[PDB]
RNA sequence: ACCCACUCGGCACCUUACGAGAAAUCAAAGUCUUUGGGUUCUGGGGGGAGUAUGGUCGCAAGGCUGAAACUUAAAGGAAUUGACGGAAGGGCACCACCAGGAGUGGAGCCUGCGGCUUAAUUUGACUCAACACGGGGAAACUCACCAGGUCCAGACACAAUAAGGAUUGACAGAUUGAGAGCUCUUUCUUGAUUUUGUGGGUGGUGGUGCAUGGCCGUUCUUAGUUGGUGGAGUGAUUUGUCUGCUUAAUUGCGAUAACGAACGAGACCUUAACCUACUAAAUAGUGGUGCUAGCAUUUGCUGGUUAUCCACUUCUUAGAGGGACUAUCGGUUUCAAGCCGAUGGAAGUUUGAGGCAAUAACAGGUCUGUGAUGCCCUUAGACGUUCUGGGCCGCACGCGCGCUACACUGACGGAGCCAGCGAGUCUAACCUUGGCCGAGAGGUCUUGGUAAUCUUGUGAAACUCCGUCGUGCUGGGGAUAGAGCAUUGUAAUUAUUGCUCUUCAACGAGGAAUUCCUAGUAAGCGCAAGUCAUCAGCUUGCGUUGAUUACGUCCCUGCCCUUUGUACACACC
């Protein structure tokens, strides 16, 4: 045929990071706890589920994308 | 047409190892079985027998 | 000198074969396993080789005599069937000529092929039997090519990572052609579906048509193939299946060691022709009758009225039959098969045109039709796939199929005005009448039709009539190009197509060459269908108008058949 080419570099991939994640919660001297980061209202996330914190924004996750609630 | 009328053929494709053989088939049915349709071939001429006579005898006539 | 009969001894031929032989053949090559008249000579698989060496003869060239080592499974003979020939004899044919028609080859354009060019211009096919072919009319798709971007749709098995999370997704920004979380920033989400690896799959318009199936094209517009009983031959085989004649035909007559048959041809089938005979029909149509318009008026003539009733089946439709068998007569001929003319006939060229079509051959074409397929290649930075954009159309030029033309048998303008084969919309937007609007193209409102019911009498085009033009590249011709309007589509730029004004090229009948064709044919002329969102200068069919000239031949060319040669048989590649 005639094979190969390219100008270098080729594109990676993704990884999903690591975490060993859920710290976010405090508890006191025995034992309350309460929840850091706000839960998301939305009907089909049972709020369970957190917004991520960025700049402005706060996001679900969740919401395989859906819905942008800033505080 | 009497291909069409009395020949039945098929082809299937045997797929071995080392390649495929094409099977064809061919069957010719007996016409003078044919129960629905031409009972021979478009070819086929008979003609009945004749029957050995014994003619003569002079007139005569029979009453009834 | 000649004729007849005979007889010795010659050179030969003819016919037979008791007989001989592997056969071809042989009055010897017979009298041979039932093997002996006398005698001379030579051979013992093929090469090595009539070579080496010695002897001998020769002026020489060379003659006579004449080894081995080694190598090798065949060399060889006769005949049979094929296959092939740049040998001979016959034939067959508008993919051959003859007699001609209409052209192509010259021009502009259309369209395929080469070539060049290019990021790419995907590719198969190259004499008939590649080149308007791959149903191949490519704007995305198609698509295979090029510039680039995603995705796995990587079955399954073992293993590893790993619930303290194997993995999945993403908003905004960056980024990107892109409102692709492709990647990155960032930090939620997801919960054992995946991930990583090896093994194994899988897809592939990747290769191989010279590994195959299937299909197709070609030989073939051809006429060939085979067995029964008998004849011939040790046998393979042959005869039948053939000199002749005849036919489109191994179609038949006839001849005849053959007789009588089977495949292929013919028969058969489809379509076009003929039925005042049959069975009928408001999805076909006629006459009558009503209701009714116009013109005449003397009853008439010409129409309207998907039912106002009655009858019919000639025209239309399609079931069942019938019809033609080259019939009658005649000429010709081996008075055979047949051929020829005349009459009759719807029809007498296989009635015309098709379908189907034996055995066999080709390294014909097709792996780019197939979830047909072996093997090879490739498989996550893919040759998988999809998305965006380009390309198959790129233009010094060679070649092929075409379209339109060079005008006056014409162009143009009004008017006449007639087909046949077709096709159309369900879970959809197909075939479109009618009314308005619009110069046109088209637009808009409605409408009938799943259809002999509506589009549609498809009022098609050539054509016919009356005019304008008047031989001037003219008002023949309409390439090229400008500017505008619309239709299909997500998209029209490299201009899909349609309309309008304007621009108005070559082309003045085409060198060498070359194609096709014999009657409702050639040629001219348009239509429907295929393709199709849109695009036919292409095809498959259809009807319309409708000739000239053969009704012969072997000159050219192509093929087939005999004879004949062969050391070919993988068969002259
Ligand atoms: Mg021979
Ligand atoms: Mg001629
Ligand atoms: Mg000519
Ligand atoms: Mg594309
Ligand atoms: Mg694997
Ligand atoms: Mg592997
Ligand atoms: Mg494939
Ligand atoms: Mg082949
Ligand atoms: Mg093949
Ligand atoms: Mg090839
Ligand atoms: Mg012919
Ligand atoms: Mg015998
Ligand atoms: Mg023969
Ligand atoms: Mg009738
Ligand atoms: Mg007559
Ligand atoms: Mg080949
Ligand atoms: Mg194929
Ligand atoms: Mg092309
Ligand atoms: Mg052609
Ligand atoms: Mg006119
Ligand atoms: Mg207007
Ligand atoms: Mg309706
Ligand atoms: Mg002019
Ligand atoms: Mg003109
Ligand atoms: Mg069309
Ligand atoms: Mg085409
Ligand atoms: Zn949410």
């Amino acid at each position: 045929k005639k094979v190969y080419t390219t100008p270098k570099k080729i594109k990676h991939k993704h990884k999903k990071v690591k975490l060993a994640v859920l710290s976010y919660y405090k508890v006191d001297a025995e034992g309350k706890v309460t929840k850091l980061r706000r839960e998301c209202s939305n009907p089909t996330c049972g709020a369970g589920v957190f917004l991520a914190n960025h700049k402005d924004r706060l996001y679900c996750g969740k919401c395989h994308s859906v819905y942008k609630v800033n505080a | 047409q009497p291909v069409n009328d009395f020949i039945d053929t098929a082809t299937r494709h045997v797929l071995m190892r080392q390649g495929v053989l094409g099977i064809k088939v061919k069957i010719m049915r007996d016409p003078a079985k044919s129960r629905t349709g031409p009972k021979a071939l478009p070819d086929a001429v008979t003609i009945i027998e004749p029957k050995e006579e014994e003619p003569i005898l002079a007139p005569s006539v029979k009453d009834y």
